[PDB]
Parts: C-alpha cells; sequence; structure tokens
RNA sequence: ACCAAAGCUAGCUCAACAUACUAAACAAAUACAAAAAUACACCAAAAUAAAAUAAAACAUUCACCUAACAUUAAAGUAUAGGAGAUAGAAAUUUUUAUCCUGACGC
RNA sequence: GUUUAAAAGAACCAACUCAUCUAUGUGGCAAAAUAGUGAGAAGACUUGUAGGUAGAGGUGAAAAGCCUAACGAGCCUGGU
RNA sequence: CACGCUUACAUCAGUAACUAAUAAUAUACUGAUAAUUAACAACCAAUAAACCAAAACAACACUAAAACGUUUAUUAAUUACAUUGUUAACCCAACACAGGAGUGCACCAAGGAAAGAUUAAAAGAAGUAAAAGGAACUCGGCAAACACAAACCCCGCCUGUUUACCAAAAACAUCACCUCUAGCAUUACUAGUAUUAGAGGCAAUGCCUGCCCAGUGACACCAGUUUAACGGCCGCGGUAUUCUGACCGUGCAAAGGUAGCAUAAUCACUUGUUCUCCAAAUAAGGACUUGUAUGAAUGGCCACACGAGGGUUUUACUGUC
RNA sequence: UUAAUUAACUAUUCCAAAAGUUAAUAACUUAACAUGGACUAGCAAUUUCGGUU
C-alpha cells in the first residue's frame, strides 16, 4: 500500500552505534565523565533515566491499560459533539424507537389554542428576533455565537411570562453542563449516550404518557429500517475505558428530578462546524433517549422490562433560524433484542422561526427596497415552542 | 544602522521581547493562564529579635583593634575536635572508623544546610 | 525612485541575520568572532 | 589525490585527478572474538588476509602503521586483551576448543599493562588516564586527624 | 536554512488537511521546477488507492460501501467520491457515473466466470471480462494504484495469458502485470475535463501556473515530429 | 598686532637571554534575539591550493608562497626543463660551554 | 461611492499603487524631487511581519533587468 | 497603536560661546533634580477519538475549492501579591531634509503660519485677464484653453509586465494552437499518474499554414523517419507583326516562393505612378505593382473591442502665433 | 562558435573488477550501490584574435 509518512518527516533513527560497541569484553571510552560531547570519543549508551521520585507535570502519560476503569469490551460512547453518517436512521436503530412526523396531539391543541397565547405575541416575537439579531450586541452585525443562545433564552422569558396565566410552571428549574451517562446494550453492542448537553429543564413533577396504547401496540408490528454497507456505530467513540454506571446529571434526594425540555445550541459561526439538521436531529434523540434511559432505572431499576408507565421527554434544537422539535416517549428498557416493543418519536423539522433577516438596510439604485428587520416570519414555530413549554401544566 | 555599544534590554524590542532584569522566578503557570506563585520559591527573610540586642553599627573610637589572624581550617579543627580527640585517644576508647560524635559528616546529602552543593543563598 | 534609505532597522532581523547565536552556530562565524577578538573589537556581534 | 597529463603527454594539459579503491560490504569471522563483522574491505584487505594466513593473524601481525583503521586497532585491542585475560566467555561450552584457540595466538600474548593501550588515540589514552587519576579530595577533617594521631603517639612513646 | 514537509501525517482522516505549497524549490530552497507557486490555498483530501482494503483482518473477504458524496477535489483533476463501509469513510477517485447513494463492491475473488463489471465495482484483472474498460490499475498486487487516475482517463485489458492480465494505458502503450492485482471498472469522473477553456491569463495564476520566460530561444534538432514506434510491452512480472 | 611658532616626553622599532607560551578579572548572569537561575537529548563533517606574475604572447613550465633542520664548502655542480624562461640536489665536509646587550634606531 | 440579473482579469471615479507628457530643479527639498497632468483602481491588485534561494551563483511575464545609491556580473579581506 | 530610536520627554536655572543654517528663547544646546505604577500587551498544556459540507448581513449558491472549533477519555505542581513593555516634539534618508513609511478612527471639537524689515529695476519661475484673427507657431495643437467631440491607418487581440536612476514600446507575457520528453512513490515535480507533468515555439478568435530530408541536428546506435526541427523553395535563349509571353529548347536541383498581401516599420533607385484630402503636401488614405532582398506557427492575410504606443483629418477652444 | 587544447559533473555504450549459474577448459546474467580504463553528447574549463597601411 502507501504509507502516509515521508521519511524526511518522521522520527530519524538513531546514529549508529561506534564499531567499539562490537568488540567483545572491550569497554568504550566514551565522553561520559566530562559531561559534555567531544569528537574522537565514543558515544556513551545511558540507561533509561529513573526520576526516583515522581513528578505530576514532568512524567510520561501513563497508558489506556493502566487506568482501572479500563476494560476489554469496546464501548461506543456518543458524546455532545458526536456526528452521525444516517443520522436519523441510526438514532432510531440504536434507541429502537418508531419516527412520526407531527407533534403529538396534546402539544398540537396546547399550540392551536389561543387562549394560551402571550398578550401582544405577534410583536413580542418580532421584538425577540429583532433584540437577539441585531440589538443585544453593539456591533454592526452579531455571530451566531453570540445570538443563538440569546434568542433562545429570549423565547424561554417569553414562555416564562406565563407563569402568572398557569401558576404551575414554578415547579421547574434550569441547568447548565451536568454529567449524564446512559449505557446500555443493543444487539451485542455497548452503547453509552455519555456527555452533558446546552441547557436542561428539570421539574418536580413528571410529563404525562403522550402515546395512546393503540400506537404503543401498532409500534410491535414496525420494524427499524436498516443499513447494510454502514454500521450503526459510525460515528461514535470507540472507548476501552469507561463505567457502566446510570449516573444521571445529579445526586439522590434531588427535588426536581424528571427532565421536561433539552435545550442544543448550534452556536459556530462555521458550517463546517455546525451541525447538519439529520446530525442534530439525531444528537437530541440521543440524548433525550440518555435522559429518558437514566429516570426509568432510577426510578424502577436496572432491569430490562418493559415500561408500565412510559417517560416522556422533550427536546428543541436550535440553529439560531431553524428549530427541531422532538418529543420522545421511552416504553421499554430491553434493547438487545428488535422483537419487542419499540419507543416513539414525534420530531417536527425544519421549522423556520424566519426566512432572513436584514442587520443594514439594502439600497438599490439609491433607494431602500428591504428595511431593517426580519423578512418572513412563521409564527407557528412559536407557538410549538410555547405549546413544548405548556406541556408540563 | 542600530547601535551596537549600549546594552541589550527588554526595552529595545518588540512586544515579544520580555527579557527579565535578573530577579528569580516565583512560580510557573496554571491552568487558565494565570500563573501560580509558589510559597516555597520565595524568600523568607530570617530576622531576628533586635530588642535586647545591646550592639550598634558602629564602635567605641579609643577601642583597640587586632592583628590580623584569617581564621582556617587547622584553627578551627584545634579550636573544635583537637581537644575531644585528644581526650578520647587519651583516655584510650578512640575509634577511626566513626568520627561522627567529633562533628565530621560522612555525606552532607543527609542534613538540610549542605556545604559543597551550597543549598542556601546566604 | 530615491535611494539612500535601504535600511530599515527591525531587531528581530538584525538579531537573527548578525547575532551571537547566528555567528556561533556556524563554524565561519566562529572564526569571524575569532577574528574580531584578534583585533580587538569592543563589540563582537549585535 | 594529484594530477595527471592528458593524452600522456607532457605537454599536453594537467588535470586534477583522484583514484578511489573499489570498496566491498564483505563478513569477515573472528576466531578469537567469535562474531562475523560486516565491513567495508578492499581486494587488497582480503589478499593481506589469505597471506598471512587469517583474519586475527593479519590484525595481530599488521601494525597500527599498516592497518591505517581505528577499526582495526580497536580489533587488534580487543583480542590482545581476551588472550591476555584467557576470557573464559569465547567458549565456555567448550574449553578444549578454547585452549586450542588460545594456543595457536600464542606468538602475540601480550601483557594486560600493554594490552588495554594499543588501539588507543591520544584524546582516549588522556580519558582513561584521567578516569584512573579521578580521586576526590579528602576531606581536611582526615589529613588533621592523621596529624594528632601521629604527634599524640610521638608524646607517648617519648615519655 | 533547510525547509521541513508538510505530509507529516501518518494517521488517515476523511477531514480536508491543510498543505503548504512550494514553487520549484526543493529541500534546500532553490529552484527545481519553473513556472509554480502562488496559487490558489488550497486543502488535500487523502485519498485511498488500495481499494480492496477491509477494516479488520477477521474477514478479509469481499466487501461493499455506499457512496456519500461526489465532491471537488482541487489537487486532481477527478472527482472524489466519499465512500462509508462499517464503521470508517474514506475517499476514492469517482468513475464516470458515480453518484451519491450508489453501492461499490470491492472483491478480490477470481473464478472461472467472469464477472458483469459495474462502474464503482472493483475486482482484479483474472475476473474481469477480456473487452473491459478499467482504471486505478495497480503494478504488484497490495501496492496501490499509481497508474491510470486523471479525470476521463482510462486503460483497456487486451488478453490474459499463464495467469498474467495485458492491459493498455491512455498512451497506447501495453502493461503487464499480475491477474490478481486489483482494478476498478469504467472511466474516472470528469470525462469534459480536456475541453475546459482557460479563459484568460488570470485563471492561471489561480491554478498556480507562473508566466513562462521571455527569453527567446531558438529550435534545436529535439523539435520536429518524431515519429517513433511504439515501445516494448511494459511486463511486472518478476520470472524466476 | 592677530593667525600663529618652539620645546621633550609619552611611547614605539630591531635584536640577545629567558622561564618554556592563549596576561589580570572572573560574586551572579553569559552560544533563548549572549550576559535572561530552573525540564526527557540528539550530536557532529572531511575531498590537492588557485591566480594575479615570468616565459616580453600563451596553452607544458613560473623560486618563496603560513609543511623545520640550522652553519662552512661541495655548488649554482650533477641533474630537471615549449631542453625556453627558469628550477636545482645529494654523497662527502666545518661549526667550543656561561656573563661580557644593547642601539653611528624615531 | 455610481452603473450594472455580476467581485465581469467589464465601465466612471476616491483612498491606494504606478509613473505618460510638460515646466521648475541640475552642489537642487531630493546622489531622481516639486507642481500641473496622467494609467490601473475586486485583481496576473497593493501592503505589514517573519523565513528561504548567494556570485564558476541566485532570481528574472529577457530589460543581459535586479541581488544595500557604481552589477556584461556584488562587497570585504588575503594573494598584493 | 504596531515597527523603529533610546531620555532627545518633565521641573528649575543659564545661554559670552557651542545646536537651531538668523534673532527673540529653547521640544532640539548646558547643568541639577525627577519620571513611564496594570486591568492593555508579551511569556501563558499535552496524549487519542467524533468530526467531508467555505468565507462574501449567508437564506443559499459560484469556482479559483478556501485561515479562523468544540466535545469526550487520562494525566495538567495549586499556594494572595511573579517577570517584562508604559516618556517624547521621536523612525529610515550625511542634516531640525518639500523624500519614504503598516493599521483603526474622524475632516476638526484637533494641528499649525505662506511675509526678518523696506523698494516695487532688468532677467527668471507661478498665476490671472486680454481687442481682431483662431494653429497662420512648431518636428509635432508641446503647453495652454469659456473646448474636453467625431473619424481614417500602422503595430500589438485584449487586462497585465519590463530597462529602481535618460527608452513603458510596435518589446515580454497572454488565453488559444502546435511540437518534443516521460508508464512512475515517501523532501521539488507530487503526497500528483498521459484529459498528467516537464522542455519549448507562435500568439485570442476567422480563412489558412503551400513544396522540400539535398546539407546540419534529433530519433534511429547503419538504412530509414522527421521541417508548427536548424533552414531553403532556379538559371540561359526564342517565341502570338512593333510591347509582354500562354508556349518551346536546354541545364541544374531537395524542392524551385503556393495562397495571401504589397512602395509597407520591408536595401538603394524613391519625393515610384495615379485618385481623394489642401490655394498650395517629400504628410495621410485608396489603387497599380517582381517585393529579382515580401511571404505563410523565426507564422501570412482581414475584423470587434482595447492602447498615457506611432502618424493623418473635421469642427470647438484658446497668448502657441 | 565551424577557433586551438581539453578537465570535472550529468546521460549512453563497452571492457576489466565483484557476485554467481550450467554441463564434462568453455558459454551466460547483473536489483541497489559502486572502482579502474575507453566511446558518443549535454553542461562546460583555459587561452588567443599577426604586421605594413
Ligand atoms: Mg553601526
Ligand atoms: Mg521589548
Ligand atoms: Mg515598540
Ligand atoms: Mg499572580
Ligand atoms: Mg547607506
Ligand atoms: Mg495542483
Ligand atoms: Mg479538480
Ligand atoms: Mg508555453
Ligand atoms: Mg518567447
Ligand atoms: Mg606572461
Ligand atoms: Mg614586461
Ligand atoms: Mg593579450
Ligand atoms: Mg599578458
Ligand atoms: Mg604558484
Ligand atoms: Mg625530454
Ligand atoms: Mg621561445
Ligand atoms: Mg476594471
Ligand atoms: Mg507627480
Ligand atoms: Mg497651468
Ligand atoms: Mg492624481
Ligand atoms: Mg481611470
Ligand atoms: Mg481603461
Ligand atoms: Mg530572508
Ligand atoms: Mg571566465
Ligand atoms: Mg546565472
Ligand atoms: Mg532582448
Ligand atoms: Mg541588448
Ligand atoms: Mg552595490
Ligand atoms: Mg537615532
Ligand atoms: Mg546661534
Ligand atoms: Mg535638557
Ligand atoms: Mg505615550
Ligand atoms: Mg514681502
Ligand atoms: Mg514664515
Ligand atoms: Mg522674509
Ligand atoms: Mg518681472
Ligand atoms: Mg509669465
Ligand atoms: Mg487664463
Ligand atoms: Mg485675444
Ligand atoms: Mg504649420
Ligand atoms: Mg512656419
Ligand atoms: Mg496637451
Ligand atoms: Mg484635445
Ligand atoms: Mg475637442
Ligand atoms: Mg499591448
Ligand atoms: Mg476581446
Ligand atoms: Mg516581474
Ligand atoms: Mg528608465
Ligand atoms: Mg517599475
Ligand atoms: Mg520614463
Ligand atoms: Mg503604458
Ligand atoms: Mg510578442
Ligand atoms: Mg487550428
Ligand atoms: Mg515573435
Ligand atoms: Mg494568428
Ligand atoms: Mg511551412
Ligand atoms: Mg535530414
Ligand atoms: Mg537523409
Ligand atoms: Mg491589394
Ligand atoms: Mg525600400
Ligand atoms: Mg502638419
Ligand atoms: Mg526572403
Ligand atoms: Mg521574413
Ligand atoms: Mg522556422
Ligand atoms: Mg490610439
Ligand atoms: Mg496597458
Ligand atoms: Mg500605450
Ligand atoms: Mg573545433
Ligand atoms: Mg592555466
Ligand atoms: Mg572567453
Ligand atoms: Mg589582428
Ligand atoms: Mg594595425
Ligand atoms: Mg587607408
Amino acid at each position: 500500500a502507501y504509507e502516509w509518512g515521508v521519511r524526511s518527516t518522521r522520527k530519524p533513527e538513531p546514529p549508529p552505534l561506534d564499531r567499539v560497541y562490537e568488540i567483545p569484553g572491550l569497554e568504550p571510552i566514551t565522553y561520559a565523565g566530562k559531561m559534555h560531547f567531544m569528537p574522537g570519543l565514543a558515544r556513551p549508551v545511558f540507561p533509561p533515566w529513573d526520576p526516583g521520585w515522581t513528578h505530576p507535570k514532568f512524567r510520561r502519560l501513563p497508558p489506556l491499560h493502566e487506568h482501572p476503569l479500563y476494560k476489554d469490551q469496546a464501548c461506543y460512547v456518543f458524546h455532545q459533539r458526536c456526528r452521525l453518517l444516517e443520522g436519523v436512521k441510526q438514532a432510531l436503530w440504536l434507541t429502537k424507537t418508531q419516527l412520526i412526523e407531527g407533534l403529538p396531539e396534546k402539544v398540537l391543541r396546547l399550540a392551536d389554542d389561543p387562549r394560551n397565547h402571550i398578550e401582544n405575541q405577534d410583536e413580542r416575537v418580532l421584538n425577540a428576533i429583532s433584540h437577539a439579531r441585531l440589538w443585544h450586541s453593539t456591533e454592526d452585525i452579531p455571530k451566531r455565537e453570540t445570538y443563538c443562545p440569546v434568542i433562545v433564552d429570549s423565547l424561554i422569558q417569553l414562555c416564562k411570562s406565563q407563569i402568572l396565566k398557569h401558576p404551575s410552571l414554578a415547579r421547574r428549574i434550569c441547568a447548565q453542563n451536568n454529567t449524564l451517562s446512559a449505557t446500555w446494550n443493543r444487539e451485542s453492542i455497548l452503547l453509552q449516550v455519555h456527555g452533558s448537553s446546552g441547557a436542561r429543564l428539570n421539574a418536580k413533577d413528571p410529563l404525562p404518557p403522550v402515546a395512546s396504547q393503540e400506537e404503543v401496540e401498532a409500534t410491535k408490528n414496525h420494524v427499524l429500517e436498516t443499513f447494510y454497507p454502514i454500521s450503526p456505530t459510525m460515528g461514535l467513540q470507540e472507548c476501552n475505558v469507561y463505567d457502566v454506571n446510570d449516573d444521571t446529571g445529579f445526586q439522590e434526594g434531588y427535588p426536581y428530578p424528571c427532565p421536561h425540555t433539552l435545550y442544543f445550541l448550534e452556536s459556530a459561526n462555521l458550517r463546517p462546524r455546525r451541525f447538519q439538521p439529520d446530525q442534530l436531529r439525531a444528537k437530541m434523540i440521543l440524548f433525550a433517549f440518555g435522559s429518558a434511559l437514566a429516570q426509568a432505572r432510577l426510578l424502577y431499576g436496572n432491569d430490562s422490562k418493559v415500561l408500565e408507565q412510559p417517560v416522556v421527554v422533550q427536546s428543541v434544537g436550535t440553529d439560531g433560524r431553524l428549530f427541531q422539535f422532538l418529543v420522545l416517549q421511552l416504553n421499554t428498557t430491553d434493547l438487545a433484542s428488535d422483537e419487542g416493543v419499540k419507543n416513539l418519536a414525534w420530531v417536527d423539522s425544519d421549522q423556520l422561526l424566519y426566512q432572513h433577516f436584514w442587520c443594514l438596510p439594502v439600497i438599490k439604485k439609491k433607494v431602500v427596497v428591504e428595511p431593517v428587520g426580519p423578512i418572513g416570519f412563521q409564527p407557528e414555530t412559536f407557538r410549538k415552542f410555547l405549546a413544548l413549554y405548556l406541556h408540563g401544566a | 544602522g542600530a547601535d551596537r555599544m549600549s546594552k541589550w534590554t527588554s526595552k529595545r524590542g518588540p512586544r515579544t521581547f520580555c527579557k527579565g532584569r535578573g530577579a528569580k522566578g516565583t512560580g510557573f503557570h496554571g491552568r487558565d493562564g494565570k500563573f501560580v506563585q509558589i510559597k516555597e520559591m520565595i524568600p523568607e527573610l530570617v530576622v531576628p529579635e533586635l530588642a535586647g540586642f545591646k550592639l550598634k553599627p558602629y564602635v567605641n573610637y579609643r577601642a583597640p583593634e587586632g592583628t590580623d589572624t584569617p581564621l582556617t581550617a587547622k584553627q578551627l579543627f584545634l579550636e573544635t575536635a583537637a581537644p575531644a580527640i585528644e581526650k578520647d585517644f587519651k583516655a584510650g576508647t578512640f575509634d577511626p572508623e566513626h568520627l561522627e560524635k567529633y562533628g565530621f559528616e560522612p555525606t552532607q546529602e543527609g542534613k538540610l544546610f549542605q556545604l559543597y552543593p551550597k543549598n542556601f543563598p546566604r | 525612485k530615491a535611494r539612500g534609505n535601504e535600511y530599515q532597522p527591525s531587531n528581530i532581523k538584525r538579531k537573527h541575520k548578525h547575532g551571537w547565536v547566528r555567528r556561533l552556530r556556524t563554524p565561519t562565524g566562529v572564526q569571524v568572532i575569532l577574528r574580531r577578538m584578534h583585533k580587538g573589537r569592543k563589540s563582537l556581534s549585535h | 589525490l594529484g594530477h595527471r597529463y592528458v593524452n600522456n603527454d607532457k605537454l599536453s594539459k594537467r588535470v586534477r585527478k583522484v583514484w578511489k579503491p573499489q570498496l566491498f560490504q564483505r563478513e569477515l569471522y573472528s576466531e578469537i572474538l567469535d562474531k562475523r563483522f560486516t565491513v567495508t574491505v578492499t581486494m587488497r584487505t582480503l589478499d593481506l588476509i589469505d597471506q598471512a594466513c587469517g583474519f586475527d593473524f593479519y590484525i595481530l601481525k599488521t601494525p597500527k602503521e599498516d592497518l591505517c583503521s581505528k577499526f582495526g586497532m580497536d580489533l587488534k585491542r580487543g583480542m590482545l586483551l581476551r588472550l591476555a585475560r584467557q576470557d573464559p566467555q569465547l567458549h565456555p561450552d567448550d574449553p578444549a576448543r578454547r585452549a586450542a584457540i588460545y594456543d595457536r595466538y600464542k606468538a602475540f600474548v601480550i601483557p594486560e599493562a600493554e594490552a588495554e593501550w594499543v588501539g588507543l588515540t591520544l584524546d582516549e589514552a588522556v580519558e582513561k588516564q584521567r578516569l584512573l587519576e579521578e580521586k576526590d579530595p579528602i576531606p581536611l577533617f582526615k589529613i588533621f586527624v592523621e596529624e594528632l594521631l601521629g604527634q599524640l603517639q610521638q608524646q607517648a612513646l617519648s615519655e | 536554512a533547510t525547509s521541513v514537509s508538510w505530509k507529516s501525517r501518518t494517521k488517515y482522516t476523511v477531514m480536508p488537511v491543510k498543505m503548504r505549497k512550494s514553487g520549484g524549490r526543493n529541500h534546500t530552497g532553490q529552484i527545481q521546477v519553473h513556472g509554480i507557486g502562488g496559487g490558489h490555498k488550497q486543502r488535500y483530501r487523502m485519498i485511498d488507492f488500495l481499494r480492496f482494503r477491509p477494516e479488520h483482518e477477521s474477514k478479509p473477504g469481499p466487501f461493499e460501501e455506499k457512496v456519500i458524496a461526489v465532491r471537488y477535489d482541487p489537487c486532481r483533476s477527478a472527482d472524489i467520491a466519499l465512500v462509508a463501509g462499517g464503521n470508517r469513510k474514506r475517499w476514492i477517485i469517482a468513475t464516470e457515473n458515480m453518484k451519491a447513494g450508489d453501492t461499490v463492491l470491492n472483491s478480490d475473488h477470481i473464478g472461472r466466470m467472469a464477472v458483469a463489471a459495474r462502474e464503482g465495482d472493483a475486482h482484479p484483472l483474472g475476473a474481469l471480462p477480456v473487452g473491459t474498460l478499467i482504471n486505478n490499475v495497480e503494478s504488484e498486487p497490495g501496492r496501490g494504484a499509481q497508474y491510470i487516475r486523471a479525470a476521463g482517463t482510462c486503460g483497456v485489458l487486451l488478453r490474459k495469458v499463464n495467469g498474467t492480465a495485458i492491459i493498455q494505458l491512455p498512451s497506447k502503450r501495453q502493461m503487464q502485470v499480475l491477474e490478481t492485482c486489483i482494478a476498478t471498472v469504467g472511466r474516472v469522473s470528469n470525462v469534459d475535463h480536456n475541453k475546459r477553456v482557460i479563459g484568460k491569463a488570470g485563471r492561471n495564476r489561480w491554478l498556480g501556473k507562473r508566466p513562462n520566460s521571455g527569453l527567446w530561444q531558438r529550435k534545436g534538432g529535439w523539435a520536429g515530429r518524431k515519429i517513433r514506434p511504439l515501445p516494448p510491452m511494459k511486463s511486472y512480472v518478476k520470472l524466476p
């Protein structure tokens, strides 16, 4: 084949030993006694230096097998920045869930009900979009890394403004960068959703099951789509040092145990650094599944069994202008076999909050043709956002 | 052209040329880029108690001086170890193998302040 | 156009082209330093 | 390195010429040291070996001025030290073979006091002498204790 | 001063790596090739020319991969294609009609029956029909496709005798190799590459071609239409 | 009458002898971009002298030309040389220890 | 900035980069400048910093150009 | 602010003389004494894995394929205050030099002074205005102008590059078209593979590129092939009344200059002859044309657009006259 | 350069050296280097340009 190392760039081989080292029963006269190199004398060979006292910073990195958590079986870890090739398909296979396009009927009713709207919804959301895209920064054109989390927090506050009408949203709390770890063995493959998400809403009261028993039973007749050339573990980190322990983001006795909504942000100024929409949907599905598995194993136990009480989690992925909503109902825990009941997931994809935004007024032929502000606005996206927020109460 | 006779200090270079003026280092660089100062590297000034010390920076002008007798190794030995070794040899318990009782040190690496490596500044 | 200003000062280039390390890293620069020492120059390099 | 006349005529051009030997990578086996060295030798080297009827014979017979090789001098020094020490590491399982090998090279037996100084250059010899004479300075406490013991013994014997 | 090469990367990756161009300068610093330098900034997409390369040594049998995207490569005149099989992806040289969402086979099995040659498929020369168009052919089994790679170019299999295959290169020269040498079937992508028209002298500078020297040189005896016969067949089989 | 002019010293030069030959200073810092206390290496290399000139040109040649054998003769001899310009030995001979060192040198 | 479905080696014209023509200057402001006037001005564009190629050579969209104010081959030292 | 110079910066005091190309006095001379205080800037983690999907308001695209990043796993001394750059009127040009100098802000809210004092000679430089004429000046409409337009040729397709400091061009390069040289791997070419890469010629495009391997080269190691290889493509005499020669005789060649254009940027004769332009032309343009020394990729003929290239007209304009 | 003497280096080819192979003294091959002597070319080196008029 073609080796990828160039000889002139690789570590050069040590020079050949002096001819005095090949004579048996002869001591070499080197320059080791003068503590410096001197021509004409042999090159002294030194044993590997032993720092009898160890130093933390200036020691060689210990190998991977020396670690006490090292295991022989390879675990496929999915962290925050793991990309999937066949995103939705791989996620559905790894989580054993069935995909549905539209949002659940409960959240759809909660959205379409005009009584659940804010006072001035159109103007409020337009002002939030304008403040996020233009006003929040002193620069002319703010960057995505600044206007994505700002718009997410603005929508979160617009939803929080509904607590005076619904005195039940106070049962929630927010969390940032909490270590989640949910490992499961599926088809003789040890997968593990492990890492930290963007934002996590927790609540005191659980989310009621949204899938009907008819849908749960019809899920038995549904088969998962398979991809032959690609392995389901494509894009995951194959590691050997890991812990098979259901460690959620919090300890025991947490007053807000039930996860309500995960929030993922694609706040990167570069297209290659951002996530694709399909990969973002897969990431949010996998992390919602990890949260649901952690909650289920903390509630009922680590035994693999179909849950008589499903676990409903929500997730929102924001590119800055594109929103992806997910409602995942976990119903089973045994995932090695592909014959039993599967979970459900409703994924509303490609929800445009606004088409474009002009931070500066365009002028063509000495006349302004489009003023400053968002061009095109779909309030149904914020309606679904508010439905997902109020789904708990 | 530039000057060659003047000293090459840190004031005469670009921003990336920051040469010290001769002070000793007091730590290292931590994790977030800040400087972690080590309290063992900073010199601890050992100051005595000058309250009841009856000695002044100057001496009496009428006080007499002495002949210059620079203290030597032979004189120090005669003052600290010659009487002890002489008494030990007169008593007959002299041990040429063990000389640690008279003040001799076989290896300097044991004690704190060694003499040849000079672990102490002052 | 107008000449005479061919010298644009820069300490990095100065010390990298005529510095002590630059002189000592080559056997010819060592000979230069030895010649300057034999003549008795106050400044051997920049 | 020299000069030559093209067309072998004095009245013609003078041209610098470098005559080089034909080097060969050959493997030579030594009986005293018991090792096969992959050395760059010449046809004249092989001819001298065949004339001396042995690699070790050639090494032990041709002096430094005829070897002109630091590696050859090192080989000679090694085999001379082995012959002077009667090294059992030559053949620990064949004492008869070791003795038979040591007998046929009896004409070049040199004592140990001179067998470790033949294949050394001036720098190597100075380094060896420095390593031999490298002694730590004894503390003045020892000298003063010895002087005091001498004085005490003198005062004890003078009574 | 002596410069170091930018090709210090032992681990194969699919992501494009940055490369430092050098205009005709060797590692010393003097011009070795004239008319090179000052092009567009480019990245390097590492191509896997050993087509038949299984993921793990436990299953060395033939394998099928899926094409994800056919992309443009500034380093070569052909188009590259990302193919994924198992747990890894790799860049290969796309054939003429290779599109996104195709399946490519990579086999090393030779049988008494010839196989139906598709485009993305890669079988040894001993398993292909006698009149098959091929590309990315090999010299020795397992050496790698050094031969035909350019856009639109393709060789043709002529005959197979004594377990040795004879091919014909785009230079109309015959090349004899072992029949176990893997080769990709079909023509290389971008068949219209020769028909491209550099619109101006600036596109050559974009590509990284410095203008020719202005020195007028009188033609020597080398010039003129030299009608030379075809050179003998280049054989790579080692006959004991 | 201004401008100006004159000192006799600082010191140098050539030899003899000579211990036997990289002076004194080296507290700290000095081959990081020298004089910047402090981190897992890489270190080192050799391959003829050439030409200006003379041969009234210039092609073979051209004493000395940074390699010890000194002195008296052999001897500018034998020899080597576009046998031109020029180059040039040897065999064999002679050479008595120390002080008397300073200067028709500035 | 303006014209253009155009960032088109497009057009007008600033900053900027070159130097067409003329007049002063010619021991001058200047060992190559000033004033007016010109050419390009989204590109084969200008430009900052740092590095490389060294003279029997380097580099050159060949002017036998440039390589620290004198280059048909730099300068310094030595031969001298 | 960066780069660069290092105290030239600040306060007090003095200037007879030294520096300011002269004084007044002083940021530029002299002496003494003081000063630039970190939050800004410099020094300020490695080892493996997931990572193809540009920046241009980036919604999404084009080609020339494009710097700028997080997450996960293992180790990262752990304990206030570390070290260094902080002035200026300044740098490179022998100078307190009308020159050369990167970046972000604004066109003044900040910087400064063309005149040491008189008179109003010549000549010189810069500007403004000018009767009537309007290029009659001159090599040329150079310069200037209340003008700032329209055409015809030569040479280069065009943008571009060049003799820093007398030549910017018709020179070079150039897209395009042709030749040769190469079947291939760890430092150029190239991490490429004949639709590729080098050594060259000529110049976009359009119509074409005619004959010749005799000589010299190069492949062929001799024959033989090659001119989009170096280069060459004919004499003498008579002929259809009186002018030419379709034609013929004879001789040598490897072929004997084909198409095209032509008094040209093309030896001399040449200011060739003729028509247009002017009152007048060795100017310009169009024709005739052996140019016995044009000529076809050392390329030949036309054409758009272009050119501070070289010439010629028409008005307009004006002190060029 | 179609001047006179011809080096080094780079591409050819040949002989010798070195490695070897076949048969009862002969014939034959050279992967990377690589030494000595010749051959053909590139890149090139030294020197010169008689005098009267
Ligand atoms: Mg100086
Ligand atoms: Mg500095
Ligand atoms: Mg600075
Ligand atoms: Mg600190
Ligand atoms: Mg100068
Ligand atoms: Mg390329
Ligand atoms: Mg390409
Ligand atoms: Mg070309
Ligand atoms: Mg040319
Ligand atoms: Mg002469
Ligand atoms: Mg003379
Ligand atoms: Mg002469
Ligand atoms: Mg002469
Ligand atoms: Mg000489
Ligand atoms: Mg003779
Ligand atoms: Mg003569
Ligand atoms: Mg333009
Ligand atoms: Mg000007
Ligand atoms: Mg004017
Ligand atoms: Mg201007
Ligand atoms: Mg313009
Ligand atoms: Mg223009
Ligand atoms: Mg440099
Ligand atoms: Mg010469
Ligand atoms: Mg040259
Ligand atoms: Mg020329
Ligand atoms: Mg010329
Ligand atoms: Mg010069
Ligand atoms: Mg200065
Ligand atoms: Mg004055
Ligand atoms: Mg002052
Ligand atoms: Mg300041
Ligand atoms: Mg006046
Ligand atoms: Mg004034
Ligand atoms: Mg005045
Ligand atoms: Mg006047
Ligand atoms: Mg006037
Ligand atoms: Mg006027
Ligand atoms: Mg008038
Ligand atoms: Mg006139
Ligand atoms: Mg006139
Ligand atoms: Mg004009
Ligand atoms: Mg005009
Ligand atoms: Mg006009
Ligand atoms: Mg032009
Ligand atoms: Mg055009
Ligand atoms: Mg240029
Ligand atoms: Mg010029
Ligand atoms: Mg220029
Ligand atoms: Mg000019
Ligand atoms: Mg021009
Ligand atoms: Mg041209
Ligand atoms: Mg054509
Ligand atoms: Mg031409
Ligand atoms: Mg043409
Ligand atoms: Mg032709
Ligand atoms: Mg021929
Ligand atoms: Mg012929
Ligand atoms: Mg005509
Ligand atoms: Mg003529
Ligand atoms: Mg006229
Ligand atoms: Mg002609
Ligand atoms: Mg011609
Ligand atoms: Mg020709
Ligand atoms: Mg024109
Ligand atoms: Mg131009
Ligand atoms: Mg022009
Ligand atoms: Mg000749
Ligand atoms: Mg000579
Ligand atoms: Mg010459
Ligand atoms: Mg003559
Ligand atoms: Mg004459
Ligand atoms: Mg005459």
